[PDB]
């Protein structure tokens, strides 16, 4: 019954002490940390705590869309001779480090997740040429499912794949997605491999990456402009932002403290010392 | 099918409420309500196996 | 109690196996949650499980380590560590999944003359860093995966720089919990510390914790066990002490699933 | 109808 | 003329619940409801003139 | 085809299923827009040939 | 039964294993008793017994052997021939003490064309006698436990004479069961016989049998399994017919008593 | 007025 914006306890007053009763004194040893507040160790006057910790809750400390990707397409004169650019992401949230950084405070956890869209176009060469308006399709391609080829082969049909059709200079454009986990919730870490290495097998049949579970754990977003190819070059730019809404997490973690290095937990030599020079008995 | 639920007031010009509606069928695509719970840290700031009295010594 | 009982004095018994201590700090029952089996609303392979019950949980000796004051420290993998320990091993090799909690016993006892601090902690799913610059997520499972004798922690990062036979494993650096995080916050994960003149010893009892009711305990390990020296060891002027440290570890309340022939891993 | 919190 | 069904709660923060309006006199305008029945199979995996007891011999 | 459940030929433990057929229903396997066709329209200078 | 139930057709399942059979002639129990849990009132080891439960009373599979013209028959020992069968297997070889009933499952089809019959026989305490005139009772636990592969009789009583290195096996004479008593008067011992006409398979649930509650499995075998050709195969006018017989056998109620370290028996 | 299901 306790909630997140309820005030936090009133500071009683208290006296005096001359007593057996030692909350000063305690032994870290045992796992445990001394539950102690003011009224402990010094005298106190009452004060009526009007406070919450309402901002700290974890759909509070999580409630914002970060950026996870940016996504670069293009679309170009018919007469080139490098292909139409249509991007291709694996869906992660380790490309970008701040709202990883945020969600490994935690083992574990449980979302629904908002996406957001963000897209800006510009000319690239110094032409006088114009384009119209652009139409952008950003099909969602679950694992299995045929990742596109080309900008135009047959698998933006999208009969079954979840595809956003967005148009330029709109309201970003938005979907949510349900908790879409195989386990009953998200693994921010893996202490394993996806595969046993039999003696009966050979070791490169038997090996797999320390840490990875599915290869294609959400699949791809592939997006494309629509539009069919101009004589003035148009480059764009999605940018996706992701909120973890309705989101439960487990088990705390001290936060990343040296910069990251690849999806896995490694770092790179040069970066391993965080902390700055000071002085013992300097304040 | 309103949600009516009432509005912490922090500054001031009764209960001052807001309304909510869901517009679709799946949760997923609910905006978050923010009525939260707290819980006590005990099961990261006091797991020990028998219940710690702070004014009494930590070790007996 | 008034007939002599004491935070201090236990005894621990499971299946033909008990531990007494005359010198503990309480122990630590990890997240408040003891361990527990498998419930039908959380159930999910279909088949009658195996619980071994007395035949597994049990308390098992693994090799006792040496401290000196040039050590860095120590982990173990669950069930990793426990992996060719009698009927839990023979358990865990024939079936396809498997679950399992664990009573963790570390043992390291010496005299009102020396003095020293093992922060002994129980990690989640505690993923170390491995060796090189060239490649992530490369540490191959034979090196991930020792087994009883453990790994250890280094003060330096030593990049293995050996691209045409890579070494392939784990590098984890004490400061930086060999996973990239501050030791000093180390504290957030269930723990304790034996001070030698506090304590002889560390208890923590850990549930099984992973984001599925059950899993391949060969593939995946739930739990990491790491001892660190938080303040060195030493002895009355001697510059070269030693006293041992050792794990004792029951599985508890472990049951499996999927039962076929033996896995015969690759271990070396 | 309403429910209300 | 409102409509109130709930949702089916998946990941979690009573019964949460959604509101349908239906704007145009034609049916065909409706969005999808997705309340949906389902069947047993038989017609298709059991379609024998004389019921099926699977502890029996299929043959006698 | 034999309606055989696991523990018609195996040991079975009491498991409470959660999950449910709610993505294959008919009109959930069918509730998406496919593309069936591109159409070609244009608008030239007044003085094309064509 | 009038919806088709029959006494020649049966499954059995056990564990995750299942057995069908068209042709049985109905499946005896021995003694009339069904495999039971040691009870609180006939217990003797005081410490908690391991229970394996479906990781062990499950259906194993033996080495398939040869039936012919020239056959005069087949022996097994339980639980001798189960203890490499996975983890009845592995609980027996690390406890003192284990007990266990059985479900024996003989398998042979041959065609309506052939012809012969296979006394199919559950001996309790199945004492077979040795190959020497020099020396009584000495028959090596190494001949006396063939495993899996079992061992065979003979129509002829041949005496190792080597007395520098002797045999140290079994010679069991067909017609005298091979323990110096007429095969016609084995059918008081719980039975079943495969007459290729009639039946493919014989089935035989045994109870554990002992003078004790429970003992050495691998110092004592339970029960014997001797299977005698009480009517020699004969197919069409085929001089040399040959058809398989299987064995297929699952623990039933097994539990073990006084966890150690794994016996590590000297068998060849 | 308002159905519910
Ligand atoms: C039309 C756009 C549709 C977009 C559909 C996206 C569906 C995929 C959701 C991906 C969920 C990613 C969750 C984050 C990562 C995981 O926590 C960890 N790597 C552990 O599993
Ligand atoms: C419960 O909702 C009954 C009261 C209805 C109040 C007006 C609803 C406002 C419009 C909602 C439209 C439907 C959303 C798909
Ligand atoms: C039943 O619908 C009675 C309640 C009306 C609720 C408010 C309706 C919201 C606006 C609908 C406009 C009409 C649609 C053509």
């Amino acid at each position: 019954a306790a909630t997140s914006r309820d005030a936090l306890p009133n500071t009683e007053a208290s006296g005096p002490t001359h007593s057996k009763e030692i909350p000063a004194l305690t032994a870290v040893e045992t796992g445990a940390t001394n539950p102690l507040v003011p009224s402990d160790t010094v005298q106190t006057r009452h004060v009526v705590q009007h406070r919450s910790r309402s901002e700290s809750s974890i759909e509070s400390f999580f409630a914002r869309g970060a950026c996870v990707t940016i996504m670069t397409v293009d679309n170009p004169a018919s007469t080139t001779n490098k292909d139409k650019l249509f991007a291709v992401w694996k869906i992660t949230y380790k490309d970008t480090v701040q709202l990883r950084r945020k969600l490994e405070f935690f083992t574990y956890s449980r979302f629904d997740m908002e996406l957001t869209f963000v897209v800006t176009a510009n000319f690239t060469e110094t032409n006088n040429g114009h384009a119209l308006n652009q139409v952008y399709q950003i099909m969602y391609i679950p694992p299995g499912a045929p990742v596109p080829e080309k900008w135009d082969d047959y698998t933006w049909q999208t009969s079954s794949n979840p595809s956003i059709f967005y148009t330029y200079g709109t309201a970003p454009a938005r979907i949510s997605v349900p908790y879409v986990g195989i386990s009953n919730a998200y693994s921010h870490f893996y202490d394993g491999f996806s595969k046993v290495p039999l003696k009966d097998q050979s070791a490169a049949l038997g090996d797999s990456l320390y840490g990875a579970a599915s290869l294609n754990d959400f699949g791809i977003l592939a997006v494309r402009v629509v539009n069919d190819h101009n004589p003035t070059k148009v480059t764009s730019k999605i940018r996706v932002y992701l909120k973890p809404k309705h989101i439960r997490v487990w088990c705390p973690r001290p936060p990343r403290a040296v910069a990251y290095y690849g999806p896995g937990v490694d770092y790179k030599d040069g970066t391993l010392t965080p902390l700055s020079t000071k002085d013992l008995t300097t304040y | 099918g309103a949600q009516v639920s009432s509005q912490k007031v922090g500054a001031h010009e009764s209960t001052i409420n807001y309304t909510t509606i869901n517009y679709y069928r799946d949760s997923a695509s609910n905006a978050a309500s923010k009525q939260d719970f707290s819980q006590d840290p005990s099961k990261f700031t006091e797991p020990i196996k028998d219940v710690l009295i702070k004014t009494a010594p930590m070790l007996n | 109690e008034a007939c002599g009982y004491s935070d201090r004095v236990l005894q621990l018994t499971l299946g033909n196996s008990t531990i007494t201590t005359q010198e503990a700090a309480n122990s630590v029952v990890a997240y408040g949650r003891w361990p527990e089996y498998l419930r039908d609303s959380e159930a999910n392979p279909v088949d009658q499980p195996t619980e071994p019950d007395v035949a597994a949980c049990r308390f098992y000796t693994l090799d006792t380590v040496s401290w000196t004051k040039e050590s860095r420290g120590w982990w173990w993998k669950l069930p990793d560590a426990l992996r060719d320990m009698g009927l839990f091993g023979q358990n865990m090799y024939y079936h396809y999944l498997g679950r399992s909690g664990y009573t963790v016993h570390v043992q390291c006892n010496a005299s009102k003359f020396h003095q020293g601090a093992l922060g002994v902690f129980a990690v989640p799913e505690m993923c170390l860093a491995g060796d090189s610059n060239t490649t992530t997520m490369h540490t191959s499972y034979q090196n991930a995966n020792p087994g009883e004798k453990g790994g250890t922690f280094t003060g330096t990062f030593t990049p293995d720089n050996n691209q045409t036979s890579p070494a392939r494993r784990f590098c984890p650096v004490d400061y930086l919990l060999g996973n990239g995080t501050l030791l000093g916050n180390a504290f957030v994960f269930p723990h304790q510390i034996i001070n030698l003149r506090t304590n002889n010893c560390a208890t923590l009892v850990l549930p099984y914790v992973n984001s599925l009711s059950i899993d391949s305990m060969v593939k995946h390990n739930n739990w990491g066990i790491a001892i660190l020296p938080l303040a060195p060891l030493n002895f009355a002027s001697e510059s070269s002490p030693e006293i041992p440290i050792t794990l004792t570890i029951a599985p508890m309340c472990c049951e499996f699933n999927g039962l076929r022939n033996i896995t015969l891993p690759r271990l070396q | 109808g309403s429910s209300s919190t």
